């Protein structure tokens, strides 16, 4: 289990480096952002499962339910952006300078 | 007068009575609390 | 004050709009018959009638309603506009900027009456039509280019928020005939105005104001003869179909916010005072302080409406 | 004779999107008053 | 008597401050009255029919 | 040009109110703003104040010390004691560090 | 502090605070709160452009009487909190006596602070 | 906004911080943070101006990744201690990541860049909610983990925010931008004393809220997002010129006003704990904050900037009465230093 | 001491509540009497200083000032009735209140037992002063002057804040009484050598030292007359009062940590005195005169010999009164002339006979004429400085020669020579102008009769 947890944790860091190093299209980011939620969901489920801690399984899912809406909001902002610029490049989001 | 009349020309008599009446409830509770308090303090301690 | 609470517990403008509920405005041209038709169209259609915006229209609007001294009303003279075009002090631009602020107040007061009472609105020339005077003024030497930009910036900042005129009427009489109409009009300042300047005013309407509003609002063009016949024009208004235009999307929950804007005059013209320092517009601190420290001392103006005892307000000690 | 109230020029400096404008920092011009861009 | 129009309403503002002031400064004494007469240099014994040395 | 007022001249307040005392333009306020300033200023601060300050008694004890010296000098000289002994805190009271 | 034994998890002033003397209504502080209040009132009138002192004489009262009301019941508590602090502090000094031993300074006669001459 | 939606959102923006504060199961603290993120985004784009969409899309990405990092800390703890909550034993890195993520949500210092940009381009009213109500939920988590978080990490976070906030303020003339750069500095004072005296962390917050809430309702009374705009305050509404003056000097630490107490007791607590290195440098650049506060003072009060002729028109129409609470918190701020012993 | 203070606070209600026409006389008449109540503190028939109550105390050093602080409010309000008589009736009542708060705050600062009470009240006095200088300042540069006056004091102030909180932890209370009767002896470490600088630097800044005095020339130049009187008479002396009460602790270090300042001040005294010799703005020259005559004071509050301190207390009260007198008459010339230039307005005695007598007596107070407390003061600082090092007389000897030259030059090129041909005709002197002066000098004559009262703690 410890080895698998290491992989999942680095997966989250590789997904961390991704969302903290943008490149053009935002939908990539939001997509990356989701890669973390999967890694968190997998790790939470894994330890809960090998701790036989059934009282906590509710969490693995609460994490997904909140993460899904979180993403819903994220995509509506994205659609709003390629309606105002139509190209969804993190590049044009600089009016606030 | 005014072409556009004020909204406040004749007093909002509710706003007086909940402003005046509220304050007089505050005192009667406050002064009550003090004397009541003083007593609790006296009896709870020696006097 | 009208507020969401009213809305939540009623007060839905949508339940007060009638077939005659529209913002009708006759742009017209100088010394034309813009007023008569309007007063009449107002009379027969039952629409509220609003007079053309004036220097002291805001003072008549606020408090006592007695006309303010010129310097209190922004020191603008239409009279001086004419006798001294391209003046060193720029009274003409200051006149135009105050005029735009006055119609902004008039249009907003009109919208407030429309959404509250539900009676339709006739306001003569509108903010949308005001630009023709400035276009003509820049066409000749009256105003310089930046002056134009400053008006355009104020127009772009404030005019979009307000909903467009439902329909616009165009009482047109030719460049020469208005000048003879001017000639018999008694004032001498109206007389001797440039024929080319009048040329630029009506041309600006025909070139920009109609077509522009042609797509957006119900544009009705009437020749002089159709005019002076309020009955016929009134008939045609009652005839046009109020369909095309941004007004279609105004649901009750959308009107509420617009109402709360016009309900607040201090906001209607908030962008009219934007801190852009073109020289004509600038009060100047020493003169401005004296003018404010003098306007604020007028009876009933020192304190808010309802609280100044000079004019006879009472109950101040409990308000 | 008049405590000097600020003239237009004293006021001008406070305009601009940054008080101390440097190279390639004056490029920035103030944001639209309406908070809406063209 | 409190003639209005700034007649005695105001003129009595500052003077009244003084009195209130003196009322507090003689009240501060009342608080800081330990060592009332227990100081070494000035510890006389109470003279007959005198309540306290300094009041 | 940006609209602003033309320089305000300073009035010769001495042209009207030829009895101007410098406090206010209208004459009665001026008279009553010097009749109360010379009075409260000079007449009962420089006079009553100096009277009271002059009569503060033996300020900071320097009227007491010119007698206490005189009886100490009277007492010390007649009894043969040194007028200002050379150590004040008696040596006996002091417990000097013994070793050093 | 919290975690302190008996802590009332969400109460304002535990009844233990009854034992403490009640704040005298004229305590300078409550009187300050009063003035603090009157000023709030006056300020309001000013910002809303009303005769400053001759208006809202009902509000004036609500203010001077709201602030003051608040005071007595706040000070009543803050007073308790401080009083708990001593109960707590003094107690510890004893329960753990060795750590706070009573020093015994020497009469200056004995101590020898060095003398730096000004000259 | 269909008033129903307004209610649902506002309830969430308010249930968001409240769940965070009330719960102890960290998870429930995370979703409290999550609900705040979801509720604020709709209001941010209310004008739906091109600037706004930019604001929300930044705020959301910055908020979202930080939220994910906070969750990772909770997930990691769950495996280092079965508990769903930080304990004495917690691995230091676990707490440090939590510290960095919540500072990200507060935009405390290294991540300070998002806060000025997000504040610009959102209405002033939502800006007040963003700077004050939104900030309480993240700090509530930190106050709970007070003993665990490491002293060195936040001390440098705090010193960085004082420096960046002060520097940002001098250059910015955009009033809303200026409000953000003070909140980064004030947030630095709050965390500086967080590992030491949390009560003082809270005090340095309330006072900031009782100072900023009046200051912003002042900026919007005339809806001026420019200093030039606030400078013509003397013509639009003269009375607020007096208190705007004191509140801004109160926001900076000048001694007679209420604003000194938070800095004074934080310095007293840090010296009690021996950080006389750190405290000194903070207080010194804290003085830089007052310089930009007073520069605004100059423009708005001590000197009268020239106004446009149309300003006479706005004087004519009756002015919008400012809120009842603007008056009470304006005197509460700027005038409660004599009541300082009971405040702490 | 709440009669010198509470009745003062009540002045504020009177300036506001009173009629616009009668506001000036109610305020000036009442504070004259407020000064009379202040005189009661002078009744010290014993060495034991007067601890009125826990927070409020008055010892020989504070008492001579509290009375001066109360005395100038009347005068300040009489010197600013002219300018500030062109205002809107609510700008006046603000100026009058601002002046009132200064002495309320200054009376308390000079009469404060807890050193941090000094700090909070100490640094508060900047708020009223900055408003007086910036809001009513005539010149375009007062925004700048205000910045200089706020930052130089503020950057000095936060170090003192850290230092005083530091000693409270080290000793356990900032109460001047206890701190005095308790053993606080610094240990000449490198750190203490910093503490000492932290405590003294904030006081040394508002007491213009040669290194940091640029704030005072700029501030008094554009400041209105009332602000310039307050800065010279009471505001600068706040720094001296602080140095006397704070060096009770930090007793060992100043023996060797003072040399830097002492030399800065004595050389500074010469250069500041000299630039007065060719400065075209009269208010400029009085300000540098103020820097030099205050540079003597920081060189006596550091030598720390009984006479120094006594000389300092004599000179501070005396120079305070003299400087204002000079700043007040400078204003009277400025208002009729309308320019600060010294070269214009030559020959005034020919047209303003008495003001010239006041000018002459003010200058003789400025230079050290002997039957004056001003000379007694310098004579004493001079003596101790000589004791510190016999060579000091050379530098304190170039200052006396220069001080004579600029003091008389102010009289020679302003109040003598041929009259200016036709400047705006100079209206005669008001009785207010002359009294405002008489009120400054009559006390200078009375104090010189019995110097003991302003003799300091030593
Ligand atoms: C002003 C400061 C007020 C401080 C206070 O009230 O409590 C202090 C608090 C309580 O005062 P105290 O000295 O303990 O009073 C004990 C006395 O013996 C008095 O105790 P007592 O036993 O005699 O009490 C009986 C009571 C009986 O008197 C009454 O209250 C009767 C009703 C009087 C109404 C007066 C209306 C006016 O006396 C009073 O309560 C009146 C005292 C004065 C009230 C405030 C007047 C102003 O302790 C302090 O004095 C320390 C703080 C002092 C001020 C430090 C801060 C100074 C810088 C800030 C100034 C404030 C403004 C903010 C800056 C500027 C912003 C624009
Ligand atoms: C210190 C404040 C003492 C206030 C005492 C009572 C003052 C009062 O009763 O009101 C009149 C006073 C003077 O009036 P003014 O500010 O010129 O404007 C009047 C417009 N009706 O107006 C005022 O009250 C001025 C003080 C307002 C509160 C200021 C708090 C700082
Ligand atoms: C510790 C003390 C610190 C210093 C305290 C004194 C200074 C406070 C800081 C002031 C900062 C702002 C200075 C410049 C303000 C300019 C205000 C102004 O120009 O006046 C116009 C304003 C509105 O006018 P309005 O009242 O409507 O009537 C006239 C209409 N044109 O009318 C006004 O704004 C003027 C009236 C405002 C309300 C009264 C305030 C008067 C000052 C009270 C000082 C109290 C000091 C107490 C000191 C205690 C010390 C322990
Ligand atoms: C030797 C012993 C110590 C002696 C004193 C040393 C320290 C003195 C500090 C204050 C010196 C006097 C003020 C200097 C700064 C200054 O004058 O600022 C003006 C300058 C330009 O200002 P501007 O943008 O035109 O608008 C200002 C408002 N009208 O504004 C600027 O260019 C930026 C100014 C930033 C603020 C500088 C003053 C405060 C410094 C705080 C940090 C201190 C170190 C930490
Ligand atoms: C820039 C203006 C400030 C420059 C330095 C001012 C003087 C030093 C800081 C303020 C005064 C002070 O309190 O410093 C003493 C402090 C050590 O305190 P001390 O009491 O000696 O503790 C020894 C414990 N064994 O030692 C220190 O505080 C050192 C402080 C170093 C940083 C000074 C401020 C830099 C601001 C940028
Ligand atoms: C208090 C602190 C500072 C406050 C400054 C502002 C205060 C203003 C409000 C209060 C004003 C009055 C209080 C201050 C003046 C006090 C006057 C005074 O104390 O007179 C004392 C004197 C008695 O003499 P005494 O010293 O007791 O006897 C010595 C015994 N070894 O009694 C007298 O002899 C009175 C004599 C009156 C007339 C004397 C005139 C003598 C002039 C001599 C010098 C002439 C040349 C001066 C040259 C000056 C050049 C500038
Ligand atoms: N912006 C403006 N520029 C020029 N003139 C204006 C402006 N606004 C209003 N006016 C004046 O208002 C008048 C309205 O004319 P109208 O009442 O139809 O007939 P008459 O010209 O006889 O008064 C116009 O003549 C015009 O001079």
């Amino acid at each position: 289990m410890p080895s698998t947890f290491f992989n999942l944790t680095m997966a989250f860091s590789l997904s961390l480096l991704g969302t903290l190093m943008f490149r053009s299209h935002l939908m990539s980011t939001l997509l990356c952002l989701e890669g973390m939620v999967l890694s968190l969901f997998i790790m939470t489920s894994v330890t809960s499962l090998n701790s036989n801690s059934m009282s906590s399984m509710p969490i693995p899912i609460t994490i997904l339910v909140f993460a899904a809406c979180e993403a819903a909001v994220g995509l509506a902002l994205l659609v709003k952006v390629s309606n105002t610029y139509g190209t969804d490049y993190v590049q044009n989001l600089n009016l606030l300078q | 007068f005014y072409v556009r009349e004020p909204v406040n020309a004749k007093p909002n008599w509710l706003a007086v009575g909940l402003s005046v009446g509220a304050s007089v409830f505050m005192w009667i509770y406050l002064i009550q609390t003090h004397n009541e308090d003083v007593l609790e303090y006296k009896r709870r301690n020696g006097l | 004050r009208y507020g969401l609470l009213a809305a939540i517990l009623g007060d839905k403008t949508t339940k007060k709009l009638h077939e005659y509920s529209r913002v009708i405005t006759v742009d017209g041209n100088i010394c034309s018959g813009k007023n008569k038709l309007a007063k009449e169209i107002a009379q027969q259609l039952g629409m509220k009638h609003y007079p053309e915006a004036g220097i002291q229209y805001s003072s008549t609007t606020t408090g006592d309603g007695r006309p303010l001294d010129i310097e209190f009303s922004g020191s603008c003279s239409l009279e001086k506009f004419y006798d001294d075009p391209k003046s060193n002090d720029g009274n003409s631009y200051r006149l135009q900027s105050w005029l735009y602020a006055s119609r902004l107040l008039q249009y907003a007061d009109a919208l407030e009456h429309l959404l509250s009472t539900g009676q339709g609105v006739v306001l003569e020339r509108s903010i949308y039509s005001d630009f023709v005077f400035l276009e003509a003024m820049y066409n000749q030497g009256y105003i310089r280019k930046q002056c134009v930009d400053h008006y355009n910036e104020i127009k772009r900042l404030t005019l979009p928020e307000y909903l467009p005129p439902h329909a616009v009427i165009y009482i047109d009489v030719p460049v020469p005939e208005v000048q003879s109409r001017i000639q018999k009009k008694g004032d001498p300042h109206e007389m001797k105005v440039t024929s080319a300047y009048l040329q630029d005013i009506e041309n600006a309407y025909k070139k920009t104001f109609l077509p522009k509003m042609s797509e957006m609002c119900e544009v009705l063009v009437y020749d002089s003869w159709e005019a002076e016949d309020p009955t016929k024009v009134v008939e045609d208004i009652e005839y046009l179909k109020y369909n095309k235009g941004p007004w279609l999307k105004q649901d009750d929950w959308t009107f509420h916010y617009l109402r709360m804007l016009v309900q607040d005059k201090t906001e209607v013209l908030n962008y009219t005072t934007i801190p852009v320092y073109l020289p004509e517009i600038t009060i100047g601190a020493h003169q401005g302080s004296r003018i404010y420290n003098s306007f604020r001392e007028l009876p009933g103006r020192k304190y808010a409406p309802g609280y100044n005892a000079e004019v006879g307000d009472k109950w101040i000690w409990l308000k | 004779a008049r405590q000097w109230q600020p003239d237009i020029e004293w006021a001008e400096q406070f305009s601009g999107a940054v008080m101390y404008p440097s190279k390639e920092t004056a490029h920035w011009k103030p944001p639209p008053w309406n908070d809406v861009d063209i | 008597l409190f003639q209005l129009l700034r007649e005695h309403w105001v003129h009595i503002l500052v003077p009244a401050g003084f009195v209130f002031g003196c009322y507090l400064d003689r009240k501060d004494d009342e608080k800081l009255t330990a060592f009332r007469n227990k100081s070494m240099l000035f510890q006389r014994e109470l003279r007959p029919n005198e309540e306290v040395t300094w009041k | 040009q940006w609209q602003e007022d033309p320089e305000p001249e300073d009035e010769n307040v001495y042209a009207k109110n030829p009895d101007f005392h410098g406090y206010d333009s209208d004459p009665v306020v001026d008279v009553w703003n010097m009749r109360a300033v010379f009075f409260f200023g000079f007449s009962i601060v420089l006079v009553f104040g100096t009277t009271f300050v002059a009569y503060v008694p033996d300020y900071r004890m320097q009227e007491w010390a010119r007698r206490e010296a005189e009886r100490l000098v009277k007492y010390r000289e007649v009894n043969g004691l040194p007028i200002m002994e050379s150590n004040y805190f008696d040596p006996s009271k002091i417990q000097l560090p013994e070793d050093d | 502090m919290n975690g302190r034994p008996g802590h009332e998890p969400l109460k304002f002033l535990p009844d233990e605070a009854r034992s403490l003397p009640p704040p005298k209504l004229n305590d300078p502080r409550l009187v300050y709160m009063g003035l603090l209040g009157y000023c709030t009132g006056l300020m309001d009138n000013m910002l809303r452009m009303r005769p400053v002192m001759r208006a809202g004489l009902h509000r004036q009262l609500l203010f001077v009487t709201s602030f003051v009301f608040a005071g007595y019941f706040y000070l009543k508590r803050q007073n308790y909190l401080y009083a708990v602090k001593d109960h707590d502090m003094f107690g510890y000094i004893k329960l753990h006596p060795e750590d706070f031993p009573e020093k015994e300074k020497k009469t200056y006669a004995e101590i020898l602070e060095p003398f730096h001459p000004v000259r | 906004m269909n008033p129903i939606t307004l209610a649902i959102i506002y309830f969430t923006i308010f249930l968001g911080p409240v769940i965070t504060m009330s719960s102890t199961n960290l998870m429930l603290m995370w979703v409290g943070l999550e609900f705040s993120l979801l509720a604020i985004i709709p209001m941010l784009i209310n004008k739906k101006n091109p600037r706004s969409t930019e604001a929300a899309t930044k705020y959301f990405v910055t908020q979202a990744t930080a939220s994910m990092i906070i969750l990772l800390a909770i997930v990691l703890n769950y495996k280092q201690l079965g508990t769903w909550m930080f304990q004495q034993q917690t691995n230091g890195l676990i707490l440090n990541m939590t510290l960095m993520a919540l500072s990200m949500k507060l935009g405390l210092a290294p991540f300070h860049f998002w806060l000025p940009e997000v504040t610009q381009g959102i209405p002033l009213h939502m800006g007040l909610i963003l700077l004050t109500w939104q900030k309480i939920a993240p700090l509530s988590i930190l106050i709970q983990i007070y003993p665990l978080l490491n002293s060195t990490i936040i001390l440098m976070l705090a010193i960085t925010s004082i420096f960046m906030g002060a520097w940002g303020g001098l250059n910015q003339t955009q009033m809303r931008k200026i409000m953000a750069y003070s909140s980064i500095a004030h947030m630095g004072w709050m965390l500086a004393i967080l590992p030491y005296n949390p009560s003082l962390t809270l005090l340095n917050l309330m006072i900031y809220i009782i100072l900023t809430a009046p200051m912003f309702m002042a900026l919007m009374l005339n809806n001026s997002m420019t200093i030039n705009s606030i400078s013509l305050l003397w013509n639009k509404t003269p009375a607020m010129l007096t208190m705007i003056s004191l509140m801004l000097l109160s926001l900076g630490g000048l001694p007679p006003l209420t604003g000194f107490l938070p800095k004074w007791i934080i310095i007293t607590e840090l010296m009690k704990n021996n950080c006389l290195i750190m405290a000194t440098l903070m207080a010194m650049m804290a003085l830089l904050n007052l310089f930009f506060y007073t520069r605004l003072i100059y423009s708005t009060s001590l000197t009268m900037f020239p106004t446009n002729n149309n300003s006479k028109m706005m004087t004519h129409q009756t002015k919008t009465k400012p809120n009842l609470m603007f008056s009470t918190l304006a005197i509460m701020s700027t005038m409660t230093l004599p009541l300082a012993p009971q405040l702490i | 001491m709440l009669k010198i203070i509470l009745p003062s606070l009540m002045l504020l209600p009177l300036t506001w509540l009173s009629s616009p026409k009668k506001t000036w006389t109610n305020v000036t008449s009442y504070s004259f009497l407020i000064s009379l109540t202040s005189l009661t503190l002078l009744w010290q028939t014993d060495e034991n200083y007067k601890n009125f109550s826990n927070m409020f105390s008055s010892d020989p050093l504070s008492t001579p000032l509290i009375i001066l602080t109360a005395w100038l409010l009347p005068l300040m309000l009489m010197a600013s009735q002219n300018h500030l008589k062109k205002d809107n009736n609510v700008l006046q009542k603000l100026y009058i209140s601002m002046l009132i708060s200064l002495q309320i705050l200054l009376i308390m600062t000079f009469s404060a037992t807890e050193l941090i009470m000094f700090y909070i009240l100490f640094e508060a006095t900047l708020i009223p002063t900055l408003i007086i200088i910036t809001r009513w300042g005539n010149q375009t540069e007062r925004l700048n002057a205000g910045i200089y006056f706020l930052f130089y004091t503020l950057i000095g102030s936060i170090p003192l804040l850290i230092a005083l909180i530091l000693i409270q932890n080290h000793v356990g209370t900032l109460n001047l009484m206890i701190l005095s009767f308790t053993t606080h002896t610094l240990d000449a470490s490198w750190s203490n050598n910093l503490l000492w600088l932290a405590c003294m630097m904030a006081f040394l800044i508002k007491m213009p030292l040669y290194g940091v005095h640029l704030w005072l020339p700029k501030a008094h130049v554009e400041a209105p007359i009332a602000g310039s009187m307050i800065l010279a008479a009471i505001l600068l002396k706040l720094g001296s009062y602080g140095m006397i009460r704070i060096s009770i602790i930090l007793d060992p270090l100043t023996k060797y940590m003072a040399y830097p300042f002492i030399l800065l001040s004595l050389w500074g005294m010469i250069m500041t005195s000299s630039i007065c010799l060719r400065q075209t703005d009269l208010k400029s020259l009085i300000a540098y005169s103020s820097v030099s005559h205050m540079a003597l004071v920081i060189a006596s509050i550091m030598i720390q010999t009984p006479w120094s301190f006594m000389g300092a207390t004599m000179l501070m009260i005396a120079h305070g009164l003299t400087s204002s007198l000079l700043f007040c008459l400078a204003n009277s010339n400025y208002e009729r002339i309308h320019s600060r230039t010294m070269i214009m307005a030559r020959g005034l005695q020919m047209v303003f006979p008495l003001m010239a007598t006041w000018w002459l007596m003010a200058s003789l107070a400025n230079l050290a004429l002997p039957p004056s407390i001003n000379l007694m003061g310098e004579l004493f600082i001079t003596m101790s400085l000589f004791s510190w090092s016999n060579f000091t007389i050379i530098l304190m000897g170039i200052n006396i020669i220069i001080t004579g030259m600029y003091s008389m030059y102010m009289i020679i090129t302003t109040q003598r020579g041929k009259l200016t041909n036709h400047m705006i005709n100079l209206q005669p002197s008001h009785t207010r102008e002359l009294t405002l002066m008489a009120l400054h000098m009559i006390p200078l004559i009375l104090l010189t009769t019995s110097p003991k009262l302003i003799t300091g703690l030593t």
